[PDB]
RNA sequence: AAGAUCUCUCAGGAUCGCUGGAGUUGAUUAAUAUAAUUUUACCAGGUAGAGAUAAUGAUUAGAGGACAGGGCCUUGACCUAUUCUCAAACUCCCAAUAGGUAAAAAGGGCGAAAUAACUCAAUUUGUAUUUCACUCAUAUUAAAUAAAAUAACUCCAAGUGGGC
RNA sequence: AGAACAGAAAUCUCUUGUAGACUAAAAGGGGAAAAGCUUGUUUGAUUUCUAUUUUCAGAACAAGUAGAAAACGUGAAAGCGU
RNA sequence: GACUCGUUCAUACUACAGUGGAUACACCAGAUCCCAUCAGAACUCUGAAGUUAAGCACUGUAAGGCUUGGCUAGUACUGAGGUGGGAGACCGCUCGGGAACACCAGGUGAUGAGUCAG
């Protein structure tokens, strides 16, 4: 038979409109929501970091009945402001957008000089929750990295290791963040050959960024942004559809 | 003959048509305080903390929260008597209800209309109206308008 | 064999119909079913009778059967085959039990409500009181109470014959097999 | 705006709303007449005890 | 422009329908014929596959060459030579089915069709 | 009263129910408690009904179409739009009746101040309690109506538990 | 709808696929980024104690529901697991 | 204009079309490392060479569906009354309450919080 049939439609039920554009999960929102009921006006802010492929993007959410107030907001390519000019889909560029956002929250409260946080790299502060946002909590992944900046700037989000490099590695962790394996993927693809090296990180060349200059930059950057912070109608249609039928009459 | 914990709930606790798939996120963000009215209505995409039939589309106060469990008082018609049971159920069940929220919008309006009128010393009649009989009046209607009518032959 | 029939002019109990439940029920007497000149398209008849209940009557399935038969065959005689269409316009569907405990089936039978056609007859102009005839004979095979009509209808239709008509002259109505599709105006042709 | 109602009906056999709308009512025994203030309530009590009572 | 149809998946098929030796012989073959490890069908191990991309495809394709009737509706093609081959096409944008943030149904003027998929056959 | 639960239990018994006496408490202030009642709010429903072209199961017919047997053709199957009649143990939809919760003073308001080992990031972020304030209808009574307190409640005990 | 052997079944591929599957077992409920299927890690199928629901005398057992004090399991984490 | 979080959960769907891409989304470029496999398809990571073709947005269709409203119909049904009618089956009256499918007409979204770009 015919699937698409007048029933096969009439029977159906809508998943709902944000599942089936994609974006949300709702089973992993609905449990982070939630807190316990016996609490009261305890709203359990959630981290959320997004990665669309231009940028990775980085809010502060509070659950309400007429929907989501973002307190803190901030997008990769506010980067450049601050030195950083080029690389704004990176796990370096993560960590700086996910400090910014912390740092930026904390400025607003005015609890920016009650915790100055973690200072480079290796009473209690206001508490947060990771959101995973759709994509695999996979080993490496860029969420892990917004998180790290997040907590380094000052905010409390409970977290385990494991999805840093290495079932730990704290070294590789730092390096990673500083950008250094991408300075040595340059330095590899250089060495390997010169017309893909080109060709490949071109807006770098443009720039003008050598792959030794990059952890600096980032780390001066990062300093940086820890110290500073139409429609028809019936009866239209009606006359367009009698236009059409004499037309179509003559026509063929 | 049997008489089971969820007996004879066939068409009681399945969903309305296109009503299916889990209780939505929204839901549980809504508020109780102690003493609150709430409804308990049963759903079945949530299993934990299900009710026995009785207690669906029953009505009563929050005494007691828990980390996701909400104690009602309801009463039960026992025979010759009602007495008060205490019915632990999960938050997908209950629903904040309504019917307090009638009384307390006509407490908002009345206050402030009872303020207005004692500050200006006109005595008012606050209680509810409560629909009395058709007041006289005059009614013009068009002698050409009316229309009369017969009752129909059979056919 | 059968019982003697007074005892199911009540139609008391709920109905009970062949089923997964029940299983196993002797055949329905009628498998006959419509007869005549099936085939006809309804620009050829026009005329209709019907024979109708006022009872709230049981009817026996083997009563029904008998009833088509002796129905039929006095149009055969009458008007032969050229001319007319039988269908039988109610059905068996509800099972009837007896003892020789609870019972076990033994027959079937159609339960009509008061104001539903028994049998229609599809005809020409002609025939149309040879016809109620047919249906007169078939009247005495049925329990209870029914009376014969004629419609103003063009017959196996909802349409009155002036309204039949009025939609043919201005090409609104479709012959599509037994009756008539009405044309609604939607989506591309 | 009042109604004078006057029962018509004994004791026994009484339905137990129509017993118990009775006493609100105020007619007991059988040939009992009281005043009533019509309204939305007292009217939809009434016609509860309608065919026991009469009324003008 | 940018619509251009291009192999999207090579697949290549060898069944003996039995048990072990001689399905590992087929997937040994299989391995020699291009590199991937094969993987396997069910138990009522059965079958082997495996499948390729890009320029290893193509020169698969290539030896492969060495009709008209048997297209898919869809757009696809297969052909026997013992062993099975199937050559799945798309044009890009392929992605937008799988991606698991947006996945969703290309449009219907994108998908392949029987008629430019011969041509594109006979012209390749 | 011939209900109910348990019973080597079905002619019994126990224990509840329903009854009398005794007593206290409370009312005795046209009242608040309260009511086999309605009202206004507010729910909860899936039975009568209704449906088959809404799903599942039945179920009678033809019409128009692009796969199987035989010689454009025949029997079809198979589709597509239709059609006749249907279901305690079918359901898109769905009454009436019946049922629940609501209708303020030991309370509620909007404030302050206290208290805690709880809460929260928050010695003030809440909670909850407590203490003070200010003040809510009441000369018909925060909707009617009421031989509405002849009420509550406790005790001790009866008969009854074949019914129609 | 396609692809050696290859047929109605074999595997493979693409398209269509709101459930027509599967969910230990009656039958009814419930379930599609799962409750299903596949995979990883595990043993909370733990100890102690309440408030209680069902039948009901508002006794018992039994089966639950909601917690609490422990110790843990899993997950990145919220969580979830008696 | 666009985005991120959402809300109502089909007026938001589906099917076939057209129209739109400053900035934005996206497709799209690549595989050294983290990572992931049968397969860089996915996933992950690293890019920014191309492009509106798709996704996506917007609009269209005597569209299907969905949704209001009429109309079906005071029909079906029903609470209470009746020393009413009917041999029976069942059916009226008095005080009341009152549907459904089909059909026909309209409609095809609305919106809270935060951000970027002229």
């Amino acid at each position: 038979k015919v699937v698409k049939n007048k029933a096969y439609f009439k029977r159906y039920q809508v998943k709902y409109r944000r599942r089936r554009e994609g974006k949300t999960d709702y089973r992993a929102r609905k449990a982070l929501i939630l807190q316990d009921k016996n609490k009261y006006n305890a709203q359990k802010l959630r981290f959320v970091v997004r990665k669309t492929n231009s940028q990775v993007i980085c809010q502060i959410a509070c659950a309400h009945i007429e929907g989501d107030k973002i307190l803190a907001e901030a997008k990769s390519k506010e980067l450049i402001r601050y030195g950083i000019p080029v690389g704004l889909k990176n796990y370096a560029a993560a960590y700086a957008t996910g400090l910014l956002c912390a740092r930026r929250f904390l400025k607003s409260l005015n609890l920016d000089t009650q915790f100055l946080g973690v200072e480079k790299v290796t009473r209690k502060p206001i508490k947060a929750f990771l959101d995973v946002g759709i994509t695999r909590t996979t080993t490496g992944n860029r969420v892990f990295a917004a998180l790290k900046g997040a907590c380094d700037g000052g905010l409390n989000i409970p977290h385990g290791n494991n999805r840093f490099p290495g079932s730990f590695n704290p070294e590789q962790l730092r390096k990673n963040i500083l950008g250094i394996h991408v300075a040595e993927y340059m330095k590899t693809l250089q060495e390997e050959d010169n017309d893909k090296y080109k060709t490949h990180f071109n807006d770098y060349l443009k720039n003008n960024i050598g792959a030794d200059d990059i952890e600096q930059m980032y780390l001066n950057a990062h300093e940086k942004i820890r110290q500073n912070p139409k429609k028809l109608n019936a009866k239209l249609r009606k006359k367009r559809v009698k236009e059409k039928l004499a037309l179509y009459v003559e026509l063929q | 003959k049997s008489r089971g914990k969820r007996s004879g709930t066939r068409y009681k606790f399945s969903k309305k048509f296109r009503k299916h798939g889990e209780c939505t996120a929204n839901k549980y963000l809504e508020k109780l305080n102690y003493g609150d009215y709430v409804d308990i209505v049963c759903d079945s995409t949530q299993q934990k903390g299900m009710p026995f039939n009785y207690y669906h589309g029953k009505t009563g106060k929050i005494f007691h929260i828990t980390k996701r469990g909400v104690g009602v008082l309801v009463n039960k018609r026992v025979k010759h008597r009602i007495e008060q049971k205490k019915v632990c159920v999960r938050i997908e069940h209950v629903r904040k209800s309504r019917c307090n929220e009638d009384f307390l919008l006509r407490k908002i309006k009345n206050a402030e209309l009872i303020k207005e009128a004692k500050l200006k010393n006109e005595h008012i009649n606050i209680k509810r109206k409560t629909e009395g009989p058709k007041p006289a009046a005059m009614i013009k209607v068009p002698p050409s308008k009316i229309i009369t009518i017969e009752p129909l032959p059979f056919y | 064999g059968r019982r003697p029939a007074r005892c199911y002019r009540y139609c008391k109990n709920k109905p009970y119909p062949k089923s997964r439940y029940c299983r196993g029920v002797p055949d329905p007497k009628i498998r006959i079913y419509d007869m005549g000149r099936k085939k006809a398209d309804v620009n050829e008849f026009s005329g209709v009778v019907h024979l109708v209940s006022y009872e709230y009557e049981q009817i026996s399935s083997e009563a029904l059967e008998a009833a088509r038969i002796s129905a039929n065959k006095y149009m055969i005689t009458n008007c032969g085959k050229d001319n007319f269409h039988l269908r039988v316009r109610i059905h068996p569907f509800h099972v009837l039990r007896i003892n020789k405990a609870f019972g076990k089936p033994n027959g079937v039978v159609a339960r009509v409500d008061i104001g539903q056609v028994l049998l229609s007859i599809r005809t020409k102009e002609n025939f149309v009181s040879k016809a109620c005839e047919a249906l007169r004979r078939a009247k005495y095979k049925f329990p209870g109470r029914q009376k014969v009509f004629v419609s103003n209808k063009w017959g196996f239709t909802p349409f009155s014959k002036d309204e039949y008509q009025q939609y043919k002259k201005k090409g609104r109505i479709i012959s599509d097999g037994v009756s008539c599709k009405f044309i609604r105006e939607k989506g591309p042709l | 705006k009042v109604v004078f109602v006057i029962r018509l009906k004994g004791v026994n056999k009484l339905p137990p709303k129509v017993r118990s709308v009775f006493r609100l009512l105020r007619l007991l025994q059988v040939h009992n007449g009281v005043f009533v203030k019509v309204n939305k309530a007292t009217k939809e009590m009434l016609k509860i005890v309608e065919p026991y009572v009469t009324y003008g | 422009v940018m619509r251009e149809i291009k192999v999207n998946k090579l697949v290549l098929n060898i069944c003996v329908g039995e048990s072990g030796d001689r399905l590992t012989r087929a997937a040994r073959v299989l391995e020699q014929l291009t590199e991937q490890k094969p993987i396997f069908g069910k138990c009522r191990k059965i079958s082997c596959f495996v499948t390729v991309r890009g320029k290893k495809a193509l020169e698969i394709l290539e030896k492969g060459l060495k009709r008209r009737k048997n297209f898919s509706d869809t757009g696809n093609f297969g052909f026997g030579i013992g062993m099975d081959f199937y050559v799945h096409l798309s044009r890009s944008g392929y992605r937008v089915t799988r991606r698991t943030r947006r996945r969703s149904k290309i449009s219907k003027t994108h998908k392949v069709t029987k008629e430019d998929a011969m041509k594109w056959f006979q012209t390749k």
